[PDB]
RNA sequence: CCGGCCGGGAACUCAAAGGAGACUGCCAGUGAUAAACUGGAGGAAGGUGGGGAUGACGUCAAGUCAUCAUGGCCCUUACGACCAGGGCUACACACGUGCUACAAUGGCGCAUACAAAGAGAAGCGACCUCGCGAGAGCAAGCGGACCUCAUAAAGUGCGUCGUAGUCCGGAUUGGAGUCUGCAACUCGACUCCAUGAAGUCGGAAUCGCUAGUAAUCGUGGAUCAGAAUGCCACGGUGAAUAC
RNA sequence: AAGAACCUUACCUGGUCUUGACAUCCACAGAACUUUCCAGAGAUGGAUUGGUGCCUUCGGGAACUGUGAGACAGGUGCUGC
């Protein structure tokens, strides 16, 4: 109940736990599932801990939690630092991949700020 | 075989084409079957009619492609000749196959 | 209209028990045209219902509805600075149509979980008088019964 | 539309015919997955060198009558106005106001 | 992006501009339009001054550009806010 | 409000179509360029001649143009010396063999285009238009229409105000489909700008 | 000797023949059951039957096509209904008693421009 | 070789032509003995059966000189023309019109039924092989009731999730890629992996709809090299209400 | 607006052309056409391999191209009062 160095839910089927990985989601964790042989309806508080080891295993396969978040800071920060468009973009916090922002664009630019 | 498809604009005149069609069709001797009518391709078109917008103002125009289909079963070596020189009136496009 | 409605649309009675009210019972519970949706959930309620209590599905339904079923109801009229809630009395074709409808409304702001489960349960109360809608026709009554001056009319 | 602009589209016509085959040949080398690389990339280069009008999608359909790059119909050549002109008048065969 | 079968895209004049300034060492910064053009290895050191519609931005091409179109690092639109 | 074209309305069911030629989607625009193509020739090289219809057919890779017109002599000329000419240039246009056939117009003062060229040609003259509107009307009721109606619409008489003045005689029941309602238009370049004139002439009805 | 009639509802055409049998009842070369998922589907196709209480003593083969499973159903009721007018007329006054002679002549209303659908108009403001 | 597959049949469904039918025709009552109305039979249809096209004189000196034509004025080493880059895609904000949601009448997984209408020749592209998928290779067939687009989806059967910001929901972003196109940075669509936001039914106010309509589910087309949640059509399921 | 990457595109920054990209008509020269090299962001300018014909009053016209003055051409410039 504890992979990748988190603790993933007991109660839930093995594909939906696993997916509470930072970088595992259903498509990985179906992966990492047949790969170590495990059923994929079971319940994690229900699994042999040589399955838990297994499945730790699977995962170390991975980059997930913090190296996977590391590297996607190391990315944006390039991206910052290089100063391209793409890093302008992400400085300033609008839309990166080209959306509209005379309206709407509220995901990256936060709730309404009145005047 | 003999195989005309008759493709026109008009029921009236192809149904006179097609009628002329078996006419010469049975005076050269051969028998024939048909005609067919294959299924009328209704091509629909919209369109704005103000220059400027009034997006709700549209006409729909509709071209209707009436097609006939003639078969000539033992074709008798006069019959292709007259078929074939037949001259069939303006309006109407005739496809002779095998 | 200003003119006047034609004969009701006919009903095809439903297959399960041949009852021209709970097909209106399954239309008004039917949402975005899924028939078959609520057919089954009306039948699986109605078997859930008759096993809980011991009568036929038709009877007992009869009765939920009866629990619920107004007899008089208040519209509004204009004469001057306030409006008249007149109370009317109700034809049985409204009756029924808003004992079903308070009836799904109650079913459907239940904290069940299938929509089934929720519309034997709410139905089961009505039966002794407890759901929200019988709630519903004690406020309606209770309204007429204010406003019963305004009845003359 | 303007004369200029009618003649830009039919000189990006009368280029796309001129040099349709040199094209055609290059984008074969280009999406040919059995060329070199040497031969995918001299072919990038030389398609960079060709006019860029001679490329067909270069071109805007026009209303033959009247130039204008909107509301065409490829069946008729022409614009929404000038079909529904003609069509009217009855110089479109067949063709007349649809109800259904 | 461009697909990996017709490899990268670098325009012809760009290229040779590029290909004589670095045999040729140090020079102008390489005044330039094709903002659609792929910076290439060999395009570290050289400044170039990418057009963007009016100006030609100058970029002091390094390693960590290789890959991308030189007319990223040219933006095209001033602002700098509303009201401010 | 706006009115449906008199002609449009009834082409598929008490009028005929003044181009019957079938092709599909690969010759439908070329042939469409080059009928408009000949018919604009032949208006602007005919413009005395009072040509009232061009009707085009094409039956095998051949053009055949039936120019219903007011004046044939006119437009044939001695012998054939004219028609030969026009034929030339529109076999030319159309790349392909032509055959012009001139047919004979009786009564000019009962079709719409006719009546409607004469009108416009008055007012570039300068005549009053009321005047030619009711020469139009009276002509048209003479010769016998079941009834006519006359529009004229613009800068009349030079003014600076454009107005809309319409004369009528008879039935002209334009909702009616199977009521022969031949109608036309015509513009007039004045020196004052365009005036638009509108006939409408009913003949009668199946 | 087969009786036949010739079923139509929407968009669906049902040709239905009859004869007198063991009461087998057969769609598009398959059981009834096992065709029509919905208990109102099946409803529908046997409602004739039922009504006129000859549902054991007919045998039915049945082909339909185009529609859906409402539309279909419907279909095989019309023709039915029509199959059994061909084979008594002295059923026909309780058949239209009941109201199933009368093809249902309710088709999907054409699209209409300026509006989104049939009849539902794009949303109106007076600003 | 269970596939109309082949011989065949012309019945049937369909395809397209021509006809018939529905007219207040008949009956009853009401009604100024009139128009007509309230019903009834018959009939597929009963009262202009459903729908569409059809827009009267005229109103707003309503809209368009940027489709076009056009009087007058104006520019003409130019206000015309050519070219490459950029912009029309900018964003503290505000409004309109939509799409997806907020879940269990659901989500996901597996199997499976039922459509109409349209398109297509530097076009639609089978079959087969490869790729996890966008797609790639060879490549028939078809200007077509033949071939392709193109397995409809909602629905049904079983399992699962068990009310949780959740296997809801999909924004946003990182990496890797496919196709079109000379070229995808500004500024394409799509695919895989990952991330998983706001949202728990929305104040005042306000809109559509009386039937196969609303609601809901998918499909096609025009424009188009690529680029629809828009627009235009098509069918599937399918109500409540009108005192 | 039935669909802005370039085009469209009418706007902006620069590089260029002015009887002009598109029309007639005047004269002269030259068949056109095809391919190739340089420079330039491209426009555009240098060249040039091949080509040098189609009818013929065989001498010239028909086309297609450049040049040379124009009469003009061009305007998505204004005015829908
Ligand atoms: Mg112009
Ligand atoms: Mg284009
Ligand atoms: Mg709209
Ligand atoms: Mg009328
Ligand atoms: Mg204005
Ligand atoms: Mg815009
Ligand atoms: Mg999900
Ligand atoms: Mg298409
Ligand atoms: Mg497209
Ligand atoms: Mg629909
Ligand atoms: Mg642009
Ligand atoms: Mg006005």
């Amino acid at each position: 109940a504890r992979i990748a160095g988190i603790n993933i839910p007991d109660h839930k089927h093995a594909v939906i736990a696993l997916t509470s990985i930072y970088g595992v989601g259903k498509t990985r964790s179906k992966a990492i599932l047949a790969a170590a042989g495990i059923a994929e309806d079971v319940k994690i508080s229900e699994l042999s801990e040589g399955q838990i080891d297994t499945l730790r295993d699977e995962v170390a396969k991975f980059v997930v939690e913090g190296d996977l978040r590391r590297e996607i800071s190391m990315s944006i920060k390039r991206l910052m630092d290089l100063g391209c468009y793409r890093g302008l973009r992400h400085r300033r916090g609008l839309p990166v991949r080209g959306q509209r922002t005379k309206t709407n664009a509220r995901t990256r630019k936060g709730p309404r700020k009145p005047i | 075989r003999i195989r005309i498809r008759l493709k026109a604009f008009d029921h009236r005149l192809i149904d006179q084409a097609t009628a002329e069609i078996v006419e010469t069709a049975k005076r050269t001797g051969a028998q024939v079957r048909g005609p067919i009518p294959l299924p009328t391709r209704k091509e629909r078109f919209t369109v704005l009619i103000s220059p400027h917008v009034n997006k709700d103002a549209r006409d729909q125009y509709e071209i209707r492609t009436h097609l006939r289909l003639v078969d000539i079963v033992e074709p008798t070596e006069k019959t292709v000749d007259a078929l074939m020189r037949l001259d069939l009136a303006a309006g109407v496009d005739v496809q002779i196959s095998l | 209209p200003r003119r006047r409605v034609i004969g009701q649309r006919k009903i095809l009675p439903d297959p399960k028990f041949g009852s021209e009210l709970l097909a209106k019972f399954v239309n008004i519970l039917m949402v975005d045209g899924k028939k078959s949706t609520a057919e089954s959930i009306v039948y699986s309620a109605l078997e859930t219902l008759a096993q809980r209590s011991g009568k036929s599905e038709l009877e007992a339904f009869e009765v939920a509805l009866e629990n619920v079923r107004p007899t008089v109801e208040v519209k509004s009229r204009r004469v001057g600075g306030s409006t008249y809630q007149v109370p009317v009395e109700v034809r049985p074709v409204r009756r029924n149509a808003l004992a079903m409808r308070w009836i799904v409304e109650a079913a459907r702001k239940r904290g069940d979980k299938s929509m089934a489960l929720r519309l034997a349960n709410e139905l089961s109360d009505a039966a002794e008088n407890k759901g929200t809608a019988v709630k519903k026709r004690e406020d309606v009554h209770r309204m007429a019964e204010a406003n019963k001056a305004f009845a003359h009319y | 539309a303007k004369q200029s602009m009618k003649a830009r589209e039919v000189k990006r016509v009368a280029l796309a015919d001129k040099y349709f085959a040199k094209r055609a040949e290059l984008k074969a080398i280009i999406s040919d997955v059995n060329a070199s690389d040497e031969d995918r990339w001299n072919a990038v280069l030389k398609l960079q060198t060709l006019p860029r009008d001679s490329s067909p999608s270069r071109q805007r359909n026009r209303c033959r009558q009247t130039g204008r790059p909107h509301g065409f119909l490829r069946k008729f050549g022409l614009s929404r106005i000038k079909v529904r002109e003609a069509a009217m008048r009855g110089e479109i065969p067949g063709l007349k106001k649809a109800s259904w | 992006p461009r697909s990996l079968k017709k490899g990268p895209f670098i325009d012809l004049h760009l290229l040779k501009k590029v290909e004589k300034a670095v045999e040729s060492g140090d020079k102008k910064p390489l005044r330039t339009w094709s903002r659609r053009s792929t910076i290439f290895p060999n395009m570290i050191g050289l400044t170039i001054a990418v057009h963007n519609g009016r100006q030609h931005v100058p970029v002091f091409v390094t390693d960590e550009m290789v890959g991308h179109k030189l007319g990223e690092f040219a933006p095209t639109r001033t602002y700098r806010g509303h009201a401010a | 409000g706006q009115k449906v074209h008199p002609n449009g309305i009834r082409l598929g069911i008490v009028k005929p179509w003044n181009s019957t030629w079938f092709a599909n989607t690969k010759e439908f625009a070329d042939n469409l360029d080059s009928d408009f193509k000949v018919r604009q020739y032949l208006t602007k090289e005919l413009a005395k001649a009072s040509v009232s219809r061009i009707v085009i057919e094409r039956p095998a890779k051949s053009i055949r143009v039936t120019i219903h017109t007011a004046r044939p002599g006119i437009v044939i000329g001695k012998k054939g010396e004219d028609v030969e000419k026009l034929r030339k240039v529109v076999a030319d246009i159309a790349g392909v063999p032509a055959q012009i056939n001139i047919a004979e117009v009786r009564k000019p003062e009962l079709d719409a285009k006719l009546v409607a060229d004469s009108i416009t040609s008055q007012l570039e003259r300068r005549v009053m238009f009321r005047r030619a509107m009711k020469r139009a009307v009276q002509n048209a009721m003479r010769l016998g229409a079941k009834g006519i109606k006359v529009e004229v619409s613009g800068r009349l008489g030079g003014a600076e105000i454009a107005r809309t003045e319409w004369y009528r005689e008879g039935r002209v029941p334009l909702h009616t489909l199977r009521a022969d309602i031949d109608y036309n238009t015509s513009e007039a370049h004045t020196t004052y700008g365009v005036i638009g004139v509108k006939v409408w002439i009913f003949k009668g009805e199946i | 000797n087969q009786y036949y009639g010739t079923g139509r509802r929407k968009s669906s055409a049902a040709r239905v023949f009859i004869k007198p049998g063991n009461g087998k009842i057969v769609i598009n070369q398959r059981s009834l059951e096992q065709y029509f998922g919905r208990e109102t589907a099946r409803m529908v196709v046997r409602q004739p039957l039922e009504l006129v209480d000859m549902v054991e003593k007919l045998d039915l083969y049945i082909t339909v096509k185009g529609g859906g499973i409402s539309g279909q159903a419907g279909a095989i009721r019309h023709g039915i209904t029509r199959a059994l007018m061909e084979y008594d007329e002295s059923l026909r006054s309780e058949l239209r008693k009941a109201g199933f002679v009368t093809r249902d002549a309710r088709q999907v209303e054409r699209k209409k421009v300026g509006l989104r659908k049939a009849r539902r108009r794009p949303q109106f403001s007076k600003r």
